[PDB]
RNA sequence: AGCUUUGCGCAGUGGCAGUAUCGUAGCCAAUGAGGUCUAUCCGAGGCGCGAUUUGCUAAUUGAAAACUUCCCAAUA
RNA sequence: UUGGAAAAGAUUAGCAUGGCCCCUGCGCAAGGAUGAC
């Protein structure tokens, strides 16, 4: 499956980041073999037709284009990062850093809310968007 | 020859609303662009 | 099933017999008193009335 | 007094271009081509001896109808690091204040 | 289109 | 010759404004949508969408809430 | 007149505009009634 077209070329991915400016660009640097990236792709497909009018999500393979995993240092098996009009917005997840999500978010509503908040912060220009979630914990009990 | 036909009541209401809106918009465009000051709204 | 764009209102300039009717009928003004105060000194209701 | 409007008194359509970034549209604020003279005799005002722009900048188009059409079509459009909008200029010196005081209380 | 990528992913898993 | 009917569009006035005003773009619809009266009678709306748009003024918070320089010092 | 240092414009409320329902003056269609030594 993986209906989201993965930008094979690194320069193609960079141009795609420079392609759209009025919406949210999310790149899934996870390798499609691992099950975690499969769950991330499933979550994206859940929000494929929802956040489409406000965002443009693309997949990525760190093996295909390695420059993204060597310059941005995306060492996680499946890290979700955002870039808005040549500005990598930071989501205030609270996991020590804000460059990636790094978690296999199995909740479609949580992903949709995060996308909406990221879009609102990008519109407001805040480079560090306050994520409306307590991602610092496992959020399970 | 050149002859007309009847109209519709719903079409009449739509035409009246659209014509009033278009007249207001045309007046605003003509008197707000900067060619002639508009009067006070009465 | 599209999703509405993350956009809000531009600015507020109208009010009174143009937007006040909706804010008085639909979003009608509640008591706004005797229901928001807590009286941090005393205790009106029971300890576990809730 | 402020001897500034002497270089801009052209009976044109003047608009308020402000609430933008400090460096956004620093020198190309009039580079747009929505009309014939763009923002003629207009620039971005700034706070002197600080290297910073104080927001509002001059926006004066010599064509009134073209200015109105461009402002309506480009209200809050993407302008550099901060999309700014347009609104009617004040141009209210003391020659307007005297007449306003005369016509208000009388 | 997506068929080739899906087949490639499946063949490695 | 004066007036006037459906009244129309302009401009003024009065009132209404979430049930309403309208597009209704999805659908039926002058080739009948609907029924306790009227049933061999009546004959044009209804289901769902979305808002009630144009500007000015005061205030309000904030250090600043915006329209072309500024805080300073003996004089003129 | 002379002289030294230099919130990416927001919240809240009314007023008219604006939307429709009524009338008026205007403009005129098709007509309706009448005066015509």
């Amino acid at each position: 499956s993986y209906m989201l077209p993965h930008l094979h070329n690194g320069w193609q991915v960079d141009q795609a980041i420079l392609s759209e400016e009025d919406r949210v660009v999310v790149i899934r640097f996870g390798h499609d073999w691992d099950p975690t990236c499969m769950k991330m792709d499933e979550v994206l497909y859940s929000i494929a037709e929802k956040v489409k009018n406000f965002a443009v999500i693309y997949l990525v393979d760190i093996t295909e284009v390695p420059d993204f995993n060597k310059m941005y240092e995306l060492y996680d098996p499946c890290t979700v990062m955002f870039f808005f009009r040549n500005k990598h917005i930071m989501i205030d997840l609270g996991t020590g850093n804000n460059n990636k999500i790094n978690w296999a978010m199995e909740d479609k509503q949580e992903m949709v809310d995060i996308i909406e908040t990221v879009y609102r912060g990008a519109r407001k220009g805040r480079g560090l968007v306050v994520s409306p979630k307590d991602y610092s914990t496992k959020y399970r009990y | 020859v050149t002859l007309g036909v009847y109209l519709t009541k719903k079409e009449q209401k739509k035409l009246r609303r659209q014509t009033r809106r278009e007249a207001q918009k045309e007046l605003q465009e003509k008197v707000r662009l900067g060619l002639m000051p508009p009067p006070e709204p009465k | 099933k599209p999703l509405p764009a993350p956009l809000d209102g531009q600015r507020k300039k109208r009010g009174g017999r143009r937007y006040r009717k909706m804010k008085e009928r639909l979003g009608l003004t509640e008591i706004r008193k005797q229901a928001n105060r807590m009286s941090f000194g005393e205790i009106e209701e029971d300890a576990y009335q809730e | 007094e402020d001897p500034s409007l002497l270089e801009w008194d052209a009976d044109d359509f003047r608009i308020f271009c402000g609430d933008l970034g400090n460096e956004v549209n620093d020198d190309i604020l009039a580079r747009a081509f929505s009309r014939f003279p763009s923002f003629l005799k207009a620039k971005v005002i700034r706070d002197k001896r600080t290297g910073k722009t104080k927001g509002y900048g001059f926006v004066s188009f010599k064509d009134p109808s073209d200015y109105v059409r461009a402002m309506r079509e480009m209200n809050g459009k993407y302008v550099g690091s901060r999309p700014i909008k347009l609104r009617k200029s004040m141009w209210k010196d003391r020659n307007l204040d005297v007449v306003r005081k005369k016509q208000k209380e009388k | 289109d997506i068929e080739s990528s899906l087949k490639q992913l499946a063949e490695r898993r």
